[PDB]
């Protein structure tokens, strides 16, 4: 039952090679993105965001799930490079208008009932 | 009928009226609160009771197919009037 | 056929489609798992997902089949199955004036061979299934979202995706752009419970567990 | 039919006493800082708590821990249960061990000093089902109640 | 007197603007059809002086006529910003007014007034061509009541 | 209506009104239900 | 709290924040940012306006249905003020011109009106009053604008003793009249500076920070009765500031000293304008006025706001003053301005 | 059966070749198109003089919603909520309770007119003809809030438009 059709990678070493390859492409593209879209962020900010998005999935261990995240990552890169996305779509990564939400118990207790 | 609060706001037929301290009455400043003035509870009370000569009478609201579904009202109780559950017309048995 | 209100039954077409169904199952026993015909005469071939290309090519190119047109390609989400997605191909044979349905299955992490080699109509249909159901098609000339907004996260047609989604859009004057915010509704969508507690169709009653 | 009580006489805001000695509305920050001030100053037996009828287990244990951290064991309930003997040490002492479902299997029921009709209406309804269908013999030591 | 003079110039510029409304050739869905029927011979919007021009730079009014999706929202805002001023927006139909019958959809903006300011709301699904024309004539009467120069004189 | 007049009812408006949007007579929406939850009113006596 | 002004929701558009605010002068630079932030969280905003309704349309998409309400008012009519505050729990005053008109002068807009708003706001039982003054307001300033700020600040503090008064430095942002003012001096060739701008130090503050501080001042009980000074993180010489603007805009910077008496005469000349003066004599004084250091007053960090550097938001304001050659230049291209170490 | 939209070949006699050359050289068929547009110039135009002249409508027209009364003046609506269930757009919000006299009546009857698709399913479902889509189609607003109708606005619509509404229901109820 544990035998499952592979998407691309036959193990987690082949999958992590594609993760690094995708990180290089995103790392190289950030300077062009900030230029073409005329973003007010710094190239350092954009690269810190790319790095951050890559740490959210750092706990994964399924080669097939890793491949899908890489497939979705490359799809997002194409929309940015070809400028299918717009400035509003690039700046949605930075959540600039969402007000900070409390993380601790007391601040969360005063506002409402959410856990 | 239409009553008013001490604040001056009209009270609707459902009894709604913003109370003295509610900020939501700011939506009427420079505009008006729309209250229908014909309270159906008042109008249905003005209708005369209909005297019938049978235990059971049927009401369809008037107008035939343009009224409500036809229903039958028992008029055995002589301490009250039979009431249509759809239109509110009242019926009474004529001491037969 | 003389009951004014009851759809008449076409026994001749049922027999022909039943015969052709056995025919496809005899020629391709390696992939065909089930064949059935409905009471309103629609033939279905249920196959293993490995047989998409062999089954679709045979139906397109066999001389007693000739299903040259792909009417539709879509997906159905059934969460209760381990293979939650049901991939459905609807094919039209202009030569014989027949339609056939081929169905297969997959899950979130399993690719399905892209059928662009058989029908060039499938290219956009598979992009749509990828976008709305998140089913990956291996060896697609270009697989990318087709219907959802750029950067949209999730696959809206999955039964476990919320109707109003997770994000809404507005124009924020501070940043002089359209921003995305978490979704709030001034009036929540009202869920109605409509199912009647009394059985309606005895012929479909399932056996007791 | 008592659920309509949930829409009347409801406490909806924290309240503290003002200078005139009247309850007045306030915020969570203020009220819980007044309670913490008095809680911290006092200690040991000077702190006590009484739990009411409709209090759930989570609120009970949370208050026991809080009072235990000032070193108070005075966690009391409005409902009295005799403490002499085993008391609450053994569960069997204060439980309906037979269970509601067991009433249907009993032969003789002795009710001591209780009107189960109004104290436990569905438990009483279970006695009558066993009375009816099993020929249960029921006896009562207490005031004669229908 | 100044108050007399500015009042009459305000009527002049008000008269010119309402008498020459040039909507953008902009339409999104079903309601674009009824908007076409308002330009058709029976109603002939052109006889009122209302002329469609494709360029946003040469347009006075945006008739938002159809469902606005999340994918389409930035484009709608963009062509609105590129309109010189004064510019007016007419919301046409339930989808544009409040999301209508896709109000609970994940991909729909619940009303174009989240994206752009709206001057007139035309109800219906679709509004009839005569209803949209009524909404246009209401925009004109709204423009007729502007007091730009009267407010400037007392500023 | 001069030849086939409309039916008369008491409640029917005797004076037609045109579109009042944009004026002080416009319609402002509001909830027509009354308050659901009644709040306890603390006693007004000085206790203790 | 009445049952209607109790917060509900998650602080979004359709939530209820519990704030009911009357915002005077909501149609200007600072007002639009204030109303945007109030509407984001679900507040009820009353926007009294003197102007044409067409000029308020940018405010309409700032709040959910019903939440933004508009009223007509006249700064000399107390009854119009009362209609607009009687239902509010906080009243914010952002009324002001940088120039004088035939009808309204600096005495009227910075003293007469704010005090009439303060008097009516207290009689109507408004809990919180927020007044915007100026960092450099002084009874002995050579800018009639700033002397009127000082006189009004005292009247407001006497009419509404619990008023929160906020004294901001000069505010920069996409509609500021501060960095846009300097970038528009290119239209006259060189940049006339008094003493070459070497004797003037400024501490500009970002608009969003001023807005964030105002919003917190409403929701913070401690802010009541206090005066705040909203200033930017860094202090710059006027020369270094104006040089930085021209570098971000990629414009040729040709500063030349101009004596105070002369540059006054230039101000008098532009005042003849019957519309909005490009510059006035008063604007000359304010720009060439060293921004005060008020250590005794609390600042943004007290209200919880982190001041935004001018070097992170200048391109945002000044990219539209570039030419096509330089539009795409990036935020890191230009040299940061030299900051006075304070 | 089928026909060929374009499967005819030209004749090659000298006269026909000359005729096509005169068509090519003298633009005959282009002149013919000018005659067609010229004929329209002298036709009466189809424009109507709106708002003085209106478009033709029928009794079934689905316009603005209204709440109706019985001839006595009592409300027809009985708070059955079938209009609310059938509504495809969930535009209707209803709350009900007993009235002082015990009648089953609504306390809330809201139609969100920017959700509504003007489909008329609600008037089909109503068993007492209480909710109708009226004949009015000219109720544009200058604000979104003016289109969220509550029970008072809807009762006023029925009172305003009852005279016409009843006449139209009289013309169509035998088809329903
Ligand atoms: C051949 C081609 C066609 C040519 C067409 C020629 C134009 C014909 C129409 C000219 C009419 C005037 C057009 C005004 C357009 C100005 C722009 C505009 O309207 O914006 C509103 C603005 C109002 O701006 P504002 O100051 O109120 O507000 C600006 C700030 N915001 C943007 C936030 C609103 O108008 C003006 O600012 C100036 C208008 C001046 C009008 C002309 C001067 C007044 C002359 C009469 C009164 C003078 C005193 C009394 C004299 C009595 C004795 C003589
Ligand atoms: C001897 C020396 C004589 C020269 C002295 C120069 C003194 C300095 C005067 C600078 C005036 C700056 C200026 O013109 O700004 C005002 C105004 C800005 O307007 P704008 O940016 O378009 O939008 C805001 C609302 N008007 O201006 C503008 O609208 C754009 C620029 C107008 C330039 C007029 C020439
Ligand atoms: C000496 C007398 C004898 C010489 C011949 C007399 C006619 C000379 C006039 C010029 C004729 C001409 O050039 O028109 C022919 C031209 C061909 O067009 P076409 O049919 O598409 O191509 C030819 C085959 N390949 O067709 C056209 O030019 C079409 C013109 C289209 C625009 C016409 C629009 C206005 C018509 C009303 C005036
Ligand atoms: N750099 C800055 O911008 C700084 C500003 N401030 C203060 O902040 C507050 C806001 O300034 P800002 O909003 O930027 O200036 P704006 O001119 O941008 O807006 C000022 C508001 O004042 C209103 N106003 C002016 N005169 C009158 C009047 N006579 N009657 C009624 N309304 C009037 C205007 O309304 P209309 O549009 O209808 O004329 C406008 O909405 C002002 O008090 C200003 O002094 C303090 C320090 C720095
Ligand atoms: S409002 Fe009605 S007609 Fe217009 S696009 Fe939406 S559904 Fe179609
Ligand atoms: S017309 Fe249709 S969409 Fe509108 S309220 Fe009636 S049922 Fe709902
Ligand atoms: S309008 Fe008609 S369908 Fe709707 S609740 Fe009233 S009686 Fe029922
Ligand atoms: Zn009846």
């Amino acid at each position: 039952s544990t035998s499952v059709k592979p998407i691309f990678s036959r193990d987690m070493n082949e999958a992590k090679r594609r993760v690094r390859e995708l990180y290089r492409a995103w790392y190289r593209e950030v300077p062009n993105t900030v230029h073409l879209f005329q973003l007010d962020i710094s190239v350092k900010q954009g690269r810190d965001k790319v790095r951050e998005m890559f740490k959210k999935n750092a706990h994964i261990t399924d080669p097939r799930v890793v491949d899908l995240l890489v497939i979705k990552g490359k799809m997002e890169l194409e929309e940015t490079i070809k400028v299918w996305k717009q400035r509003t779509h690039v700046m949605r990564f930075f959540h600039e208008t969402e007000a900070p939400r409390p993380k601790d118990f007391l601040s969360k207790f005063y506002v409402g009932h959410d856990p | 009928g239409v009553r008013t609060s001490p604040t001056g706001e009209k009270v609707t037929h459902t009894g709604q009226v913003y109370d003295d301290g509610d900020y939501r009455k700011v939506r009427f400043v420079g505009r008006q609160k729309e209250v229908n003035e014909n309270f159906a509870i008042d109008l249905i009370a003005e209708q005369p009771v209909s005297q019938v000569g049978s235990r059971v009478i049927s009401c369809d609201g008037g107008g035939g197919a343009l009224g409500h579904p036809r229903v039958y009202i028992n008029l055995d109780k002589e301490t009250k009037t039979g009431t249509c559950g759809y239109c509110g017309l009242q019926f009474r048995q004529q001491h037969h | 056929d003389t009951r004014p209100t009851v759809r008449p039954r076409n026994d001749v077409a049922h027999k022909q489609l039943s015969a052709f169904g056995e025919y496809v199952a005899e020629i391709l026993p390696k992939y065909v798992q089930q064949v059935q015909v409905s009471c309103f005469n629609e033939l279905e071939i249920c196959i293993h997902p490995d047989g998409v290309i062999p089954v679709l090519t045979f139906l397109r190119d066999h001389s007693n089949a000739q299903f040259k047109s792909l009417a539709d390609l879509t997906a159905v989400d059934i969460p209760t199955r381990q293979n939650r997605f049901e991939i459905v191909y609807n094919l039209l044979s202009l030569r014989f004036n027949s339609r056939i349905r081929v169905k297969t299955y997959t899950d979130e992490l399993t690719p399905i061979e892209s059928s662009v080699p058989v029908y060039k109509a499938a290219n956009w249909y598979e992009r749509e299934i990828w976008d709305m159901f998140g089913v990956f098609f291996a060896n697609h000339p270009d697989l990318r979202r087709i219907l959802t907004d750029y950067g949209f996260e999730g696959h809206p047609f999955r039964k476990d995706f919320p109707l109003s989604g997770y994000v809404e859009l507005r124009y924020d004057d501070e940043v002089k752009r359209v921003v995305a915010e978490p979704v709030e509704l001034a009036q929540e969508f009202r869920k109605f419970d409509l199912n009647s507690p009394w059985e309606a169709f005895p012929a479909y009653r399932q056996p007791p567990e | 039919f008592a659920y309509d009580g949930l829409k009347r006489q409801r406490l909806t805001e924290p309240m503290v006493r003002n200078e005139k000695g009247l309850l007045t509305h306030t915020t969570w920050e203020d009220a819980l800082s007044r309670v913490a001030g008095m809680l911290q100053s006092f200690q040991g037996n000077d702190v006590a708590a009484i739990a009411g009828g409709l209090v759930d287990a989570e609120a009970l244990i949370a208050l026991k821990d809080l009072l235990n951290r000032v070193d108070s064991d005075t966690l009391c309930t409005e409902e009295v249960f005799p403490t002499a003997g085993a008391g609450t040490d053994l569960r069997s002492n204060y439980l309906l061990n037979t269970t509601i479902a067991g009433v249907e299997e009993a032969d003789v029921v002795l009710l001591v000093g209780t009107n189960p009709r109004f104290e436990a209406p569905l438990f009483n309804a279970r006695i009558r089902k066993s009375w009816l269908h099993n020929d249960l013999k029921v006896a009562l030591i207490g005031s004669p109640v229908d | 007197r100044g108050e007399y003079v500015v009042a009459k110039l305000d009527d002049l510029i008000n008269w010119a603007r309402r008498s020459s409304l040039w909507p953008m050739t902009f339409g999104l869905a079903c309601c674009a059809v009824e908007m076409m029927h308002m330009a058709a011979p029976r109603y002939d919007m052109d006889r009122f002086g209302v002329v469609f021009r494709a360029s946003p730079r040469q347009s006075d009014v945006m008739i938002v006529a159809g469902t606005l999706t999340n994918k389409m929202a930035p484009a709608l805002r963009k062509v609105y910003d590129q309109m010189p001023e004064p510019r007016y927006v007419v919301s046409m139909g339930s989808c544009a007014n409040g999301g209508g019958y896709y109000h609970y959809s994940y991909s729909v903006v619940r009303g174009c007034d989240r994206i752009v300011p709206v001057d007139i709301y035309v109800p219906g699904c679709p509004p009839t061509a005569e209803a949209l024309l009524y909404g246009i004539l209401q925009l004109q009467k709204k423009i007729k009541r502007e007091k730009r120069l009267r407010i400037w004189y007392r500023r | 209506p001069t030849v086939k007049p409309p039916t008369a009812r008491k409640f029917i408006w005797t004076n037609h009104k045109f579109n009042l949007s944009g004026t002080p007579q416009q319609y402002v929406p509001y909830s027509t239900t009354r308050k659901k939850i009644q709040e306890w009113v603390p006693p007004s006596t000085p206790y203790k | 709290l009445h049952h209607a002004v109790i917060p509900h929701g998650k602080g979004g558009r359709s939530s209820v924040s519990g704030i009911v605010a009357t915002v005077f002068g909501a149609t200007g630079f600072l007002g639009r940012y204030v109303v945007n932030h109030l509407g984001r969280m679900g507040s009820q905003v009353i926007v009294p306006h003197r102007c044409e309704p067409y000029d308020t349309m940018h405010l309409r998409p700032m709040g959910d249905l019903g939440q933004i309400i508009f009223m007509d008012w006249n700064g000399r009519d107390k009854d119009s003020i009362r209609r607009a505050v009687e239902h509010s729990s906080v009243v914010i005053n952002l009324v002001g011109r940088e120039w004088e008109t035939q009808n309204f002068d600096f005495e009227d807009v910075f003293v007469k009106i704010p005090q009439a708003i303060a008097q009516v706001s207290k009689e109507a039982g408004v809990e919180k009053f927020i007044h915007i003054s100026h960092l450099n307001a002084d009874i002995k300033s050579s800018s009639k604008y700033l002397r009127s700020k000082a006189v009004g600040e005292k009247e407001v503090r006497e009419t509404f003793p619990e008023a929160t008064i906020i004294k901001p430095a000069e505010i920069f942002g996409r509609e500021d009249r501060f960095l846009n003012y300097f970038a528009n001096i290119r239209w006259f060739g060189g940049v006339p500076l008094i003493s070459l701008g070497k004797k003037t130090v400024k501490q500009p503050v970002y608009i969003v920070d001023v807005t964030k501080g105002i919003i917190n001042a409403i929701k913070d009980p401690d802010a009541r009765g206090k005066t705040f000074a909203f200033v930017g993180p860094s202090r710059y010489l006027l020369f270094d500031l104006v040089q930085y603007v021209f570098a971000v805009a990629h414009r040729p910077f040709l500063p030349y000293p101009l004596p105070h008496f002369a540059y006054r005469w230039i101000g008098r000349l532009f005042e003849i304008s019957p519309f909005e003066p490009w510059t006035t004599r008063d604007k000359v004084e304010r720009i060439h006025t060293t921004d005060k250091i008020l250590p005794h007053l609390p600042g943004l960090e007290d209200l919880g706001v982190e001041a935004t550097p001018l070097e992170l938001k200048a391109i945002e304001v000044l990219r539209r003053h570039r030419t096509y050659r330089w539009l795409s230049s990036e935020i890191e291209d230009v040299q940061p301005a030299k900051t006075i170490p304070t | 059966t089928y026909k060929y939209v374009n499967l005819r070949e030209p004749s090659m006699d000298m006269k026909s070749v000359t005729d096509r050359a005169a068509q090519t050289l003298l633009w005959t068929e282009l002149i013919r198109g000018l005659g067609m547009t010229l004929s329209y110039l002298f036709r009466e135009p189809a424009t109507i003089n709106y708002p003085f002249e209106k478009g033709p409508l029928s009794p079934r027209f689905r316009g603005e919603h209204a709440l109706r009364r019985y001839p006595s003046g009592e409300e027809r609506c009985i708070a059955c909520k079938l209009c609310e269930a059938v509504c495809p757009a969930q535009a209707i919000t209803i709350e009900a309770e007993p009235r002082a006299d015990g009648s089953r009546r609504t306390t809330r009857y809201d139609i969100d007119m920017t959700k509504c698709i003007y489909c008329g399913f609600c008037q089909e479902a109503c068993p007492v003809d209480a909710i109708v889509e009226g004949p009015n189609f000219e109720f544009s607003t200058e604000t979104h809030e003016e289109l969220l109708y509550n029970k008072e606005k809807l009762l006023n619509n029925g009172d305003k438009w009852e005279a016409e509404i009843a006449a139209n229901i009289q013309a169509d109820y035998l088809y329903r």
